[PDB]
RNA sequence: GCUCAGGAAUAAGAGCUGAAUGCAUCUAAGCUCGAACUCUGACCUAAAAAGAGACCUCUUUAAGGAUUCCGGUAAAAGACC
RNA sequence: GCAGCUUGCUACCUCGAUGUCGGUUCUUUCCAUCCUGGCCGUGCAGCAGCGGCCAAGGGUGAGGUUGUUCGCCUAUUAAA
RNA sequence: AGCUUGUAGUCCGUAAGGGAGACAACCCAGCCCGUGGUUAAGGUCCCCAAGUGUCGACUAAGUGUUAAUACUAAAGGGCGUCCCAAGCCCCAGACAGCUGGAAGGUUAGCUUAGAAGCAGCUACCCUUCAAAGAGUGCGUAACAGCUCACCAGUCGAGGUU
């Protein structure tokens, strides 16, 4: 038999297709240190999505240099907290964690998520850090860091997201003091990233339920004379005869959407403070008005709006400093039109 | 608690798995990194990416990276492991990369006859060598 | 038609041609090359066969061929002798329905030896040994059997 | 122009006739495959 | 080829019977292929504005009809939006005899061209009267 | 005769060996060179400005090795005590290139039109000068010198057309 | 809307040093390069890894969890938020 | 000599049935590689060929006739 | 052909138990029940009872680690490595490298004005010489420097078929 052949119908690039076993995405990798101490991650909540037009800025693109409209999706990033630094140490299997210090005071709120750390040892704690990094103990160290989700509205959750973030230094040294600087602070989106950067975001995906593999996979239905034959949204085959077995790679039915995706190289197009500046006339649907602080990502990004979206500096970025957008005019008009 | 270090993989496996067999004791093995393969580095890590990329690997054979977990496995390759006394037997037997801190300062052993300078060339490669050609993190 | 095909012995021997029909005659020509008048050449090598097989008498004639060619442009057109021993006596059938009435019909001629016998011997002087070697291997390269040249008389003239 | 010293490099190896392999100026034999007849690798 | 300004999705498919638009004698052509085209299984050839495709003039004069031709296609119902996010629709679709360089077989171009082609191929712009 | 598989390497006057665990290591006025050379059935001596490498055995094999390390040996000593040099020349036809030295690297720029520069690296403490038409690799180890002028050769190397018209490139004269 | 890589180690191959075999030799040791391959690296999943993990916080008739209630960023039942 | 992918030979399994060709859908594997990557030779100036080696990660499509497999033909295509 | 059809013996069929991974018919063995011992075949690094057994060599390919069996790839080749033997040269200095001459012959005859030793068909070409041919090479429209087959000094031991 002279076969046709096709590529695969979906990727096994993210198999098992599961729901995610949280509703926050956690970063694996944390990107190289390239400058002064910040924190490498923030985390927003997803609102909507507007447009705006821009000059081209974006160097030997056709377009460049005249009025463009681009697609933004809208951000609110209220400041988040520092609660605590993490220390790991590094041996062969591994990383361990070997010490946490947790701020002296921290959100009340914070006790819809966990029983709230005691004002105990700080001190003693950092003390203790600063010795274990001096005897060489400690490979790295990270801030646990928490969002305050209570100054949104269109959020209708009060208790905090926690998460893991690297700190970019040169020296351990310098993340431990810089850790020691931010502890217990609240930090602003623009102390983390700065306008016409580029960024991965991360976040879990529209939930869609149980779904087929017409849908799921993007196999093709059943054609001509077979589309009405009673096998129409559902595969051909599971398999050969031999081996006696289905594949894990058939595409089959199961749950779809809700997984944890990372998109690269989303530019930020704008820091803002004012929500009216992208608060459209009626609000955004189901959602309603900015109140606080914002950001505008160029494109698309994974998840529907109110999900927490994780923001870091980019892993694969290929483009060197691109330089701060030219936003000419932002829509305001009305989304449910 | 045996060094590995310079040491015939399969005759300190064949050893330890007849003592551990002997069943009185507990063997500790360090610095499983360490371990010799005679032959030449092109056939053992032809043979090495061959069993690590053979099975089933979704539902199939799972060829472990580390070389601690790979000279673990060695030695679960010549017991009775389906049964209760290999399994006891397995149960008895912690393989290291290097040296783990609470061992640090113990008192090792060598067996003799699994002595790498008994060998009559030099067409050896080392497991750390074969893991990190795997591919493995230690 | 491979020479894989009546290559082993496995039967009796199949020669006597007055209850056959119909035998292709054979395609080797002469059995005596060189210089067929003259006896006095002091060295004699041979090849022997190390293996008991059946060859083809095409097989004889390209081996055959090779060989002269070989002596004739190293030797010359008189400066050897060749002789080809063996005769093609047994004769080759085949089954041309399957395998009811089986027994084949004749479609050649073989020469049916048995291990160390002499195929060609050589004859040639002095200083064409080497010639003569080189060209008998080149026509055992032919024969369905592993060979060995061996020297016959002129052992202490070659050394 | 042709450079005798850049020749003596490229053009002055001889090749296996098996292989196609290089070989150098007084083997006798191919590397790769042992082949007995090199010729030297064509210049013109 | 050079890079349009503008997303151009490729709404005329193989069979498509488009006419044809210029003095060259061909009434109505069917695209039989596109050219720079790689496929999928099952997907029939796709073309939208600045695309050259292979086609058959099934209509028009008897020395143009059955001919294997290059047109250009300059007009395209399917809408295709601007980079400034403006989106564009011409009320039929309509295709230019061209050669495998982009130059028109035809003198003039009766009706709009798309900026896009006129751009991608300078000398179907000289050709046609207005470039919308 | 009586076949002998020792070999005797003399060591020249300020040409200090040694042959701690199974490293040897030459000492000499022009600088300090160390090797490996070690292998089973083959043992090497150190004693009174004269090294000997024997053989337990006398197989093929052993007498390879034998000669190996005493080439090897002899190479170390020469290499601390004269050292290694090797000429190259640069020839083209229509492009001239433009060969300079970036630190451990040399740099070889306009190569047959190129617009990306080529990237040679230097081995060891290998000192390349580029003389106007002619590059001198000078080192104290013969292994490394020959194996930056090995690496300048296989960078000019003009892998695409036909070498009896194409011969741009830097080429080894002289080897160390 | 986003979706280059880089590095390591290699195949064929090209070389360096180098004896057997005074010379020569890409090879017998040794060494450098060398692919859309392999590994690593920017992704997903992963304490049910039986070596069944690390750290911190809170609290030991508590911490906290579930059920009922109003819901939806989730959802076939469960679950999740 | 290899393979067992053509056709034969044979009758060991199945006649208290292992549903028969081709297509379609979907998955996977081999390399004796069509393209894509790296090489070597050339009767290799370049362009482009011809021959061979490594390499199975990806690709290998759309159509007219014919049930076709196969094959013919068409226009694209890096290759179909 | 694990095909078909004979023949002698022995088996399975109807044959346990032990051993070969499993194995109708391959090896031991024909086998009443229980106990003890010693053996057969086969095995003795672990899985698995007993050798990380001894002596002398080979193999570098994970080759192999496969009595018989249809369950184990051939011709050809290898300056891969280990052996035996026989020629020839060799401290009256072999083989390979380091040196120095390849000066008299001929520019041998070759239609077309031109391949004047490498298109080409032929020799006791010098008196004689420790040394120089009717021709081994990137190169010559007709000429050459630059490379050989040769004795010479060289360190100094085996070389070659």
């Amino acid at each position: 038999m002279a076969s046709i052949h096709r590529p695969k119908r979906g990727s096994l690039a993210f198999s098992p297709r599961k729901r995610a076993k949280s509703h926050i995405p956690r970063f694996r990798a944390w990107p190289e240190a390239t400058g002064e101490p910040k924190l490498q991650s923030f985390a927003g909540y997803k609102v909507g999505m507007t447009h705006v037009i821009m000059v081209d800025d974006t160097k030997n693109s056709l377009t460049q240099g005249m009025e463009i409209s681009v697609p933004v999706t809208v951000i609110e990033t209220p400041a988040i907290r520092v609660a605590a630094i993490r220390a790991y140490a590094e041996d062969s299997t591994g990383e361990k964690a070997i010490a946490e210090v947790w701020a002296a005071d921290l959100d009340p709120e914070l006790k819809r998520r966990i029983p709230i750390p005691a004002a105990g040892n700080q001190a003693e704690a950092l003390e203790n850090i600063g010795k274990l990094i001096e005897e060489g103990r400690v490979s790295d160290v990270r801030a646990v860091i928490y969002t305050l989700p209570k100054s949104l509205t269109g959020v209708p959750k009060k208790v905090p997201d926690i998460m893991e973030s690297g700190i970019s230094a040169r020296d351990l040294g310098t993340k431990f003091e810089y850790s020691k600087t931010i502890l217990g602070t609240l930090v602003s989106v623009t102390d983390v990233f700065k306008n016409g950067t580029l960024v991965d975001t991360a976040a879990i995906t529209i939930g869609k339920g149980t779904q087929g593999p017409v849908k799921r996979w993007g196999i093709q239905l059943m054609k001509g004379k077979h589309s009405r034959q009673g096998s129409l949204r559902q595969v051909g085959t599971l398999g050969a005869f031999n081996p006696s077995r289905v594949s894990w790679r058939v595409p089959q039915m199961g749950q779809m959407g809700y997984h944890q995706r990372t998109e690269f190289n989303k530019r930020i197009l704008k820091i803002g403070s004012d929500g009216e500046e992208v608060t459209p006339e009626g609000g955004f649907i189901n959602y309603g008005l900015v109140r606080g602080d914002y950001i505008l990502i160029k494109g698309s990004v994974p998840g529907p709006s109110k999900r927490l979206i994780r923001l870091r500096d980019p892993i694969r970025a290929k483009k060197a400093d691109l330089g701060e957008p030219n936003i000419l005019y932002i829509s305001r008009e009305s989304k449910q039109g | 608690v045996i060094d590995a270090k310079g040491l015939i993989l399969g005759r300190l496996a064949s050893s330890v798995a007849k003592q551990l067999l002997s069943g009185d004791e507990k063997v500790y093995i360090i610095n499983a990194e360490q371990a010799i393969i005679s032959g030449s580095r092109a056939a053992t890590l032809r043979e090495y990416r061959e069993t690590r990329e053979r099975g089933a690997t979704e539902f199939g054979p799972y060829f472990p990276k580390r070389p601690d977990r790979i000279l673990k496995r060695t030695i679960r390759g010549m017991l009775p492991y389906k049964r209760a006394r290999g399994r006891d037997a397995m149960s008895r037997l912690k393989v290291y990369v290097g040296v783990p801190y609470e061992l640090k300062g113990a008192e090792t052993v060598t067996i003799p006859d699994a002595d790498m300078r008994l060998l009559s060339s030099s067409r050896y490669v080392e497991l750390g060598e074969v893991s990190q050609k795997m591919g493995s993190k230690f | 038609k491979p020479g894989s095909m009546y290559r082993n012995v496995r039967q009796r021997s199949f020669t006597r041609r007055k209850y056959m029909g119909g035998v292709p005659g054979s395609q080797v020509i002469h059995y005596d090359m060189g210089d067929k008048a003259n006896t006095s050449f002091p060295v004699k090598i041979s090849l022997i066969v190390e293996e008991k097989c059946q060859i083809r008498h095409t097989a004889l004639e390209a081996a055959r061929i090779t060989a002269n060619r070989h002596l004739v442009a190293d030797t010359g057109k008189m400066g050897f002798y060749m002789k080809l021993r063996v005769y093609p006596h047994e004769v080759i059938r085949e089954n041309k329905s399957g395998m009811r009435r089986a027994f084949g019909k004749n479609v050649g001629t073989a020469a049916r030896v048995k291990p160390m016998q002499k195929i060609f011997t050589v004859a040639v002087e002095k200083q064409n040994f080497k010639a003569a070697k080189e060209a008998l291997w080149h026509a055992g390269q032919k024969l369905p059997t592993p060979c060995r040249i061996v020297v016959d008389e002129g052992a202490e003239l070659v050394q | 122009a042709r450079f005798p010293e850049a020749e003596e490099r490229l053009l002055n190896k001889k090749i296996c006739m098996k292989c196609n392999a290089r070989n150098a100026i007084r083997a006798t034999r191919c590397r790769k495959c042992g082949y007995g007849t090199l010729r030297v690798k064509s210049k013109e | 080829m050079k890079g349009m300004r503008s997303n151009i999705p490729r709404a005329l498919n193989a069979g498509a019977q488009i006419a044809c638009v210029d003095n060259t004698g061909a009434k109505v052509v069917e695209i039989i292929s596109v050219k720079k085209y790689r496929g999928v299984k099952n997907r029939m050839p796709c073309a939208g504005i600045g695309d050259m495709c292979v086609v058959s003039v099934k209509k028009g004069t008897p020395e143009m009809r059955k001919q294997v031709l290059l047109a250009v296609v300059v007009r395209q119902k399917q809408e295709f939006r601007r980079p400034d996010g403006l989106h564009v629709s011409f009320e039929d679709n309509a295709m230019v005899i061209t050669d495998e360089e982009g130059i028109p077989k035809g003198t003039d171009i009766k009706g709009p061209v798309a900026r896009e082609v006129a751009e991608r191929f300078p000398k179907i712009g000289t050709t046609a009267s207005i470039i919308v | 005769m009586v076949k002998e598989i020792a070999r005797t390497i003399e060591i020249p006057e300020g040409v200090s060996v040694s042959l701690a665990q199974d490293v040897f290591t030459a000492t000499g006025p022009k600088g300090t060179v160390e090797r490996k050379l070690w292998y089973p059935g083959i043992m090497i001596d150190v004693k009174d400005g004269e090294v000997v490498v024997d053989a337990e055995y006398a197989r093929k094999e052993q007498k390879a090795m034998v000669g190996t390390f005493a080439s090897h040996i002899r190479n170390l000593v020469k290499g601390v005590n004269e050292g290694f040099e090797c000429k190259m020349s640069i020839v083209y036809a229509h492009f001239p290139m433009q060969v300079k030295v970036d630190g451990k690297t040399l740099i070889i720029g306009n190569f047959l039109g190129e617009k990306k520069p080529r990237f040679a690296k230097i081995i060891g403490e290998t000192k390349v000068k580029v003389s106007g038409n002619d590059v001198t690799i000078t080192g104290i180890n013969k292994e490394d010198v020959g194996q930056t002028a090995a690496n300048i050769e296989q960078k000019t190397k003009i892998k695409r057309f036909d070498p009896r018209i194409f011969q741009d490139g830097i080429y080894i004269v002289q080897k160390a």
